[PDB]
């Protein structure tokens, strides 16, 4: 967390800064999206 | 709804104030389950108790 890094979230590539989200996702989501449909919040793959 | 083999199932239940057998209004179905199945459907059929 608080760093760049190069990230993959069980196939979500990407690279960014990676820090502890403010939102809720659903019971049975794993990411979310944006309005240009950019990757800006996701799921640990292990951890809720 | 079977997408690609995937039979994927949504949900939803809420309490009513029958009038007309199907109140009206507006809700939002969630996803149930997965179902990796794989396999072409065509019929159904219920099951009624």
């Amino acid at each position: 967390k608080n760093k760049c890094v190069n990230f993959n979230f069980n196939g979500l590539t990407g690279t960014g800064v990676l820090t502890e989200s403010n939102k809720k996702f659903l019971p049975f989501q794993q990411f979310g999206r944006d309005i240009a449909d950019t990757t800006d919040a996701v799921r640990d793959p292990q951890t809720l | 709804k079977n997408i690609d083999g995937y039979f994927k199932i949504y949900s939803k239940h809420t309490p009513i104030n029958l009038v007309r057998d199907l109140p009206q209004g507006f809700s939002a179905l969630e996803p149930l389950v997965d179902l990796p199945i794989g396999i072409n459907i065509t019929r159904f059929q219920t099951l009624l108790a």
